[PDB]
């Protein structure tokens, strides 16, 4: 059993990238943020507060003759954005690029976040962090991943993500088609329930690559590149112009100006993030103020390579009873 | 920019 499926940006800054998941019988298909840093399948719904949808597509559960209320269970969920979710919660078969799971929890919204209702694009989120990390009550559930895994010709998946353009999510196997060289494999470390790794250190342009490791979490579910601020203050001191802004909290560089690349080591291997990448333009239209895409982990308590970072490289997470990390060039 | 829980 495999599964690709496309994955697509919501918009010209690659804010976050949307794939078709298969919902229900028969088949209700809705966009999702596939999301390796949780571990909740959660979905706009017939349940959601009305005035809590906009164009969102919603879940029917009562159109589906596969789908079961899971009586008492209940989840609450809040991310590092300060967005948050909540509701009741069926099972249901889900598919995705064609490979397909019974059973699977699906966590339908009754509540839902101002942040969320004005995203017309996202339905809802896939989690793909470790099970630990399931929000449901008083039952812990399963991700989507988990429940696939023994039923997958390998307990993998990849992402590809696109600059400017889709990209691919597989399960169950590596697209030795996708990457070039040699995929070079990190330790992973569960203990958070994230995809843990620890960096071997980092360059800015042409310049020297300075060992220090860096620990953080592979999360497709966020935009940016969050690093300490030893290492974004070294970043932006090659940026004329480029401040750390209290008004527009992060760092913003002149929108005439040209972005160092910036390298980063997975062991012996490194994976340049092309300066393009890390632009995430005028912080207000018409403004010549820029939004950076590499800003300070100080304030999050944890490092986070987002997509800034993912999208530069062919990236495996290794599901096996020792998982690891890997990172190729595209 | 969005950030998925934290």
């Amino acid at each position: 059993s495999t599964g690709s499926a496309t994955t697509t940006p919501i918009d010209s800054l690659d804010d976050a990238y949307i794939t078709p998941v298969q919902i229900g019988t028969p088949a209700q298909t809705l966009n999702l943020d596939f999301d390796t840093g949780s571990s909740d399948l959660w979905v706009f719904s017939s349940e959601t507060t009305a005035s809590e949808v906009d164009g969102q597509t919603i879940y029917t559960p009562s159109k589906s003759t596969t789908a079961k209320l899971l009586s008492g269970a209940t989840w609450s969920i809040s991310y590092g954005d300060g967005s948050s979710s909540s509701g009741d919660v069926y099972t249901d078969t889900v598919s995705v690029g064609g490979l397909t799971v019974t059973g699977q929890a699906v966590e339908s919204a009754k509540k839902v976040s101002s942040s969320f209702t004005e995203d017309s694009t996202i339905d809802g989120l896939l989690g793909l962090a470790f099970s630990t990390l399931n929000t449901v009550s008083p039952t812990q559930q399963k991700t989507f991943f988990d429940n696939a895994k023994a039923s997958l010709d390998s307990p993998v998946f990849t992402a590809d993500l696109g600059y400017h353009a889709p990209g691919t999510y597989n399960f169950g196997f590596i697209d030795t088609t996708a990457y070039t060289g040699s995929i070079t494999y990190t330790a992973v470390s569960t203990k958070q329930g994230f995809w843990e790794w620890t960096s071997t250190g980092y360059a800015v342009g042409s310049g020297t690559f300075k060992s220090t490791s860096i620990d953080g979490i592979a999360d497709t579910g966020t935009t940016l590149l969050y690093l300490p601020a030893t290492v974004v203050s070294a970043y932006w001191a090659q940026v004329s112009g480029a401040k750390s802004s209290s008004s527009v909290g992060g760092y913003v560089f002149p929108c005439s100006a040209t972005l160092p690349s910036f390298t980063f080591g997975v062991g012996s291997a490194r994976i340049v993030i092309p300066g393009d990448y890390i632009d995430f333009g005028p912080i207000s239209t018409g403004s010549s103020s820029c939004f950076g895409g590499i800003q300070s982990s100080a304030g999050i308590g944890i490092n986070i390579f987002g997509d800034v970072a993912l999208k530069a490289a062919f990236v495996v997470f290794n599901g096996a009873t020792t998982p690891t990390l890997g990172f190729a060039s595209k | 920019p969005l950030e998925f829980r934290l």
